[PDB]
Order: structure tokens, then sequence, then C-alpha cells
RNA sequence: ACAAUCUUCUCACAUGAGGUGUUGAACGAAAAUUUAAAUUUAGUUUGAAAUCGAUUGGUGAAAACGGUUUUACCACUUUGU
């Protein structure tokens, strides 16, 4: 069953977003573009029901379809504006190499005949990306950091992340609402951290 | 058998008529609904009228959500008698209001593409109207 | 002159002066000196607003329309106790009785009843500048609806000297509130305000509203009135060229 | 999950431009306007108050088969980058 008040708030969270997202695109067609790096990793903190179209849209072309998902993208222009879009909903920062090595040795899953499957050996990478002079994972680790030229080809490969929080300590256990402290926005480096607590 | 009608007051900003079909749709049936809004700017009236299929179920309903303390608002849920409820009274129901942006249309009837007769028409005999004003003077 | 070449003021606001006179015709206790305002009103040939801007205009005006005598709230950032402090070592307190933080203002005044008892507590209230845009908000319509718009008094640096310069700047000028119309209506003052005195005020008036208000100014101007809040609109004047004006913009 | 992003200042050179955000109902004056209903609008009343009174112009976004139904601030920069 739910109550009256649910259907409320998520009216106001709705309304909310609409004031949001009338001021951010109209009279505010600026975006900052965090900038001395040519990568970004952003993951999908929350979620609202009902959420705005424009809202629903976006998330699936960041391939950001579900909570917890975290996907590498391109810092430049096109992604930012989609990205100051759906601020409230994604925690984006600046990957490190330790971070990217780390997510793609033990969070990496592989988009084969369009399954998902665990990039646990080079032979499947090198049949699927041999065009692209890509056999290893550590080849996608250097397409990826370096934002190389199949770039777009290693990500649209590369499976959404699922960075789920983890609940390890009792307080973590009990607690309501437990998302480790995830904030939303831009972290800038925080987000090793972030993904340091994942993986 | 008997279609109740419950009148809702006091209604909290944001309890609009999806959330009170999606609410009341919870206790049976609703027929038709209808939240009324302002002609110029369909802004809530903070009130509606339900329609329930059964009488006892709108008695249900109008039991259990009369003052309800909802967002600092007691909810005022009562069932209007059928001599009293209007076969107009749902005119309008489940269907979305039309915000007309009068100011705007206005706006583009004031700058609008024109030629020279609607000009004509539109200068008319001003002198007749300053000529009203001098007689009033 | 701006107008069309011409400027047919003096005798036309003296005689509204003279109508308003002359149509004179328990005891009550609690008087005041209100008297009729003075209202100019303008016709544009184009809608100069595209939507209400709750931000009033400063048209600097040399009689003053707000009274003196008019107690005045200061909407300022919090702290408050900042600028409670600055309006004493000003002498401000007998015309800014009350300052009120922002976010003050947000949790004491959230009831309409509590809005509308703070409302009809002052005659004009003062905001800092960096806090109107909130002000829409927090208020409602039981201000910017019923005529009690704030006044964005620019305080930033906040000493002594700026808060009284903005304050006596703030009594000193009219205020509109820009809507999407083609006509408006501007306060020039009252009926205590002599002949030359509302003349002074309608040409300060027309030239603000010329400058930031008609994009076109004059060009822009169809027609303009005075008035008061029941009598006659006395055409000031009428465009001369607007019948080719009228055509070209129409086209 | 009655919790959420309504801005605690900008840009340019002391100066200019910008900030897009308002509960509903009732009373009421006389004014400019626009193409009979529509825009501004004095001044008031009010527990976030309520018992039919809905106005109806335009823009397109998805399902569906060129119609069709679904948006509950889609408004003229007009509903899903």
């Amino acid at each position: 069953f739910k109550r009256a008040e649910t259907f409320i708030n998520n009216y106001r969270q709705r309304e909310r977003e609409r004031i949001r997202l009338n001021r951010s695109a109209k009279n505010k067609g600026d975006i900052f573009v965090p900038d001395e790096t040519k990568l970004l990793f952003v993951i999908r903190i929350a979620g609202v029901k009902n959420m705005p179209p424009k809202i629903r849209k976006v998330l699936r072309l960041l391939r950001l379809s579900r909570i917890n998902n975290a996907v590498f993208v391109r810092n430049n222009k096109a992604v930012a504006q989609m990205l100051r879009i759906v601020e409230p909903y994604v925690m984006y920062g600046i990957p490190n190499l330790h971070s990217v090595r780390e997510l793609i040795y033990k969070r990496g899953f592989g988009k084969i005949n369009g399954q998902r499957i665990a990039l646990s050996d080079n032979a499947l990478i090198e049949e699927a990306l041999g065009k692209y002079d890509v056999i290893s994972i550590e080849d996608i680790i250097h397409e990826i950091y370096n934002v190389g030229s199949h770039f777009k080809e290693v990500t649209k490969f590369l499976w959404p992340f699922t960075l789920t929080p983890v609940k390890h300590s009792l307080m973590e256990k009990k607690v309501k609402h437990f998302n480790e402290g995830r904030k939303a926005g831009y972290c800038g480096e925080e987000i090793n951290e972030l993904i340091k607590k994942q993986v | 058998k008997k279609k109740g009608v419950l009148y809702v007051g006091r209604l909290p900003h944001g309890f609009y008529e999806k959330q009170m079909r999606m609410y009341f749709s919870q206790f049976g049936p609703v027929l038709r609904l209808r939240m009324s809004r302002n002609r110029k700017t369909g802004s809530s009236k903070h009130y509606a009228f339900i329609e329930f299929e059964s009488l006892d179920v709108a008695n249900v309903v109008a039991e259990t959500m009369h003052n309800y303390l909802l967002y600092g608002k007691l909810l005022q849920c009562k069932v209007i008698p059928e001599d009293q409820v209007h076969e107009n009274m749902f005119k309008g129901a489940d269907v979305p209001f039309k915000r007309i942006p009068h100011a705007t249309i206005a706006r583009l009837q004031h700058e609008k593409p024109l030629s020279k007769e609607k000009a004509d028409k539109l200068i008319t005999r001003h002198n007749r109207k300053l000529k009203l004003k001098k007689r009033k003077l | 002159e701006l107008l069309g070449s011409d400027a047919p003021l003096e005798k036309v606001c003296s005689a509204l002066l003279e109508y308003e006179s002359k149509r004179k015709s328990n005891l009550l206790e609690d008087e005041q000196d209100d008297i009729e305002p003075v209202w100019l009103q303008l016709a544009t040939l184009k809608f100069i607003g595209n939507n209400r801007k709750l931000i009033p205009y400063k048209i600097a005006i040399k009689n003053p329309v707000i009274p003196s005598s008019s107690e005045a709230c200061l909407i300022v950032k919090d702290p408050q106790r900042v600028y409670k402090d600055l309006v004493n070592e000003a002498g401000l307190s007998k015309v800014v009785t009350r300052v009120i933080g922002l976010s003050k203002l947000k949790a004491k005044w959230n009831s309409y009843e509590q809005k509308r008892q703070l409302r009809d507590q002052f005659d004009i209230f003062l905001a800092d500048d960096r806090v109107i845009p909130m002000l829409p908000r927090i208020l409602g319509k039981t201000f910017y609806q019923k005529s009690k718009v704030p006044v964005p008094v620019k305080i930033s640096k906040g000493t002594a000297e700026q808060l009284k310069r903005e304050v006596v700047s703030a009594y000193g000028a009219t205020y509109f509130n820009s809507a999407p119309c083609s006509s408006f209506m501007i306060k020039c003052g009252h009926v205590s305000n002599t002949s030359t005195e509302l003349a002074e005020n309608v040409e300060s008036i027309l030239q603000f509203v010329s400058k930031h208000i008609v994009p076109d100014g004059a060009k822009g101007i169809a027609s303009i009135h005075l008035k008061t809040s029941q009598s006659i609109a006395i055409p000031l004047w009428n465009n001369p060229n607007l019948k080719e004006l009228i055509a070209s913009s129409r086209k």
C-alpha cells in the first residue's frame, strides 16, 4: 500500500526537477567542463519515481539506465551538457590510473555476443576488438586512460560497472537508506576514494 | 451499485489529479475525478470531487481520510448526497487542463504580421477617441 | 520634447490638480496624511515585457513618492546582527525599523497569515540586492500581488554611509514592476505635490522609461495620460508619427 | 522517504545589462490598450480558508495503427540529448 504523502512527495520532487531543468537549460547555457583531463568517471547515485522523460532519456544515452551503474566518458562539451542536465543523480570525477586499472581488472565486463561476459581472458578481447589493435585488458586500460583512437569502440564493448554500496559494518547494515554517503554532483578527485571503497 | 461522489478539500499542494487517482484507486476503482482549477491560470483550487462505483466505498474513504493531517493540512473528505450532486459537476473530469498563455497570445496579437487594410482598420477614428475624452473635459 | 518634439506638460498637470481638488464631494481616529496618488499612464506599440520581472525599477525622482515617515523593513543576507548594528550606527532606527535576515524570514514567516501580518506591519520593504531573487518565494502573492514588492537596496560592502545613501535614494525613487503588457501605470506622486513638482516627476519618469523600459523610446510610445486612482486619464501627449510607425512595425 | 537543487549574486567598463521565481477565494474603483474576451491595473478582506460553474488557442514527445490515447505548469526558445 502507498500513503498520500509519498504521492505528494513525488510530485514536489518532480516539480523541483522541472524548475531545475528550466533554470539549467534556459538562460544558463553555460557549463564549466572540468579541464586538465580528457577522461571522466560517472556513477548513477540516485533515482526518482516518475522521472522526467528528458532525464530518463539522457540517462540511457549515458548508459546509466540503472542505479549504481558506472561509465567512462570522454571529457567534452556534449557530455558535460548532458551531465549538467542529469546532475542530481550522478557523481563524477577524475579517475586515476590505479582506479582505472583496478576497475577493469576487478569489475570489468565485456559485451560479447551482446551478453555480459567477464573479461577473464584476453582471447575474447582479441576476438571482439582485434581489428582495432586491442588484444588484452591492458590494451583496454591504455585506450581508456589515454582516450585513444578506439576509445569509442572500447567503451561500447565495456559493460557499465555495478558499484553497489558495500555494507560491511554493523552500523552500515542497520541504518536506513544507506548509500555510503554518496553525494551528488562533481567531486573531482574524491571519486578515486569512492572507487577505492568498491574495488 | 449506487455511484458515490466524494468531496476532498484542503488538498496539500502536489496532491493533484494523478496523485488522487493513484491513491484513491487503492480503496477501489475510481470512475471520474476532477479537481477544481482557476480559469485564467489553471492552478489548483485545493478541492476536488471523486466518483466511486459503490456509495459504500465512498463511505469508507470518507471515514478514513477525513481530518487527515497531511502536510500541515487536515484533509476534508465528505460524501455529497446525490440530490445536490449535479450531472455537470464532473464536466471535464480526467482531462488534463490547458494553461492558455493569454499574455503570450495577446503579445503575438500585439505583434503579428499586418497589412495596410488592417492598419487602417486599427487607426479607425482615433481622433474621435480623443474627442470623446475632450467632451468629458 | 523627447516625446514628440514637444512637451505638452505643465498646463495638463495643473488642470489635473484643479480637477482633483475640485471634485471633493462619523469622524474616525486613526488618521493619516494619505492623499490620492498621481498615476501616469503610458501606452506602447509593443509589449515592453517578456515576463513579469519581480524586481522594481529604481526610477530616481526628485520629489519622493514614499512619505518620509514610512517605516522600513530591511531584508538582508544572514548574519542579521551585523546590519542591525550598522542601522543603529547610522541612525536609521526611525527609518529602518526592523532588519530581518533571509533565513529568519524563511523560517519565522511561513504561514500566509504570518506573511500578511509582517506585510501590514511595514510600509516599505527594502531588500539586499543579493537576496532579491529568493523573495518571490518566502513572500508569494501576499507581497508581490498585494502592492508590497521588495526594493533592491545595494548594501554589499555594508558601511554606515552607503546604507544612509542607499536608503535615502530608496525613499527618493519611485518603483515600477515590469509586466507583459502594452500599457502600464507608473506613480508620479501625490496631490500634495505642486503642479511643477509633479511635472518634474513626469519628465524624469519619461526619461527613464524611454531608455530602460521602451527599447525604441518615444518612437515606441503610443500615448500618455495623467490620472489618479479615480479621475479621467487626461491625455498628456499623443504620438504624431504613430500613423506610419504602426504600419512600419506591423509588417 | 510528509527528506531532496528557488539561486546568501553575476558580467562589462562609480556606471550599464542580467536574476524568472508569486496559495485559492471574495470585494471593488476607473483607466489605457489590443484582436464581444484578452492584456496591464488602484485599493481592500482571509486559518494553506475551499462543495458545479472547465477556460479552451497553439506546439510535439512517446506507444499504436495517416487517424488513435498518454502527459496534470508543454507555452511561442512551446511535452523524450
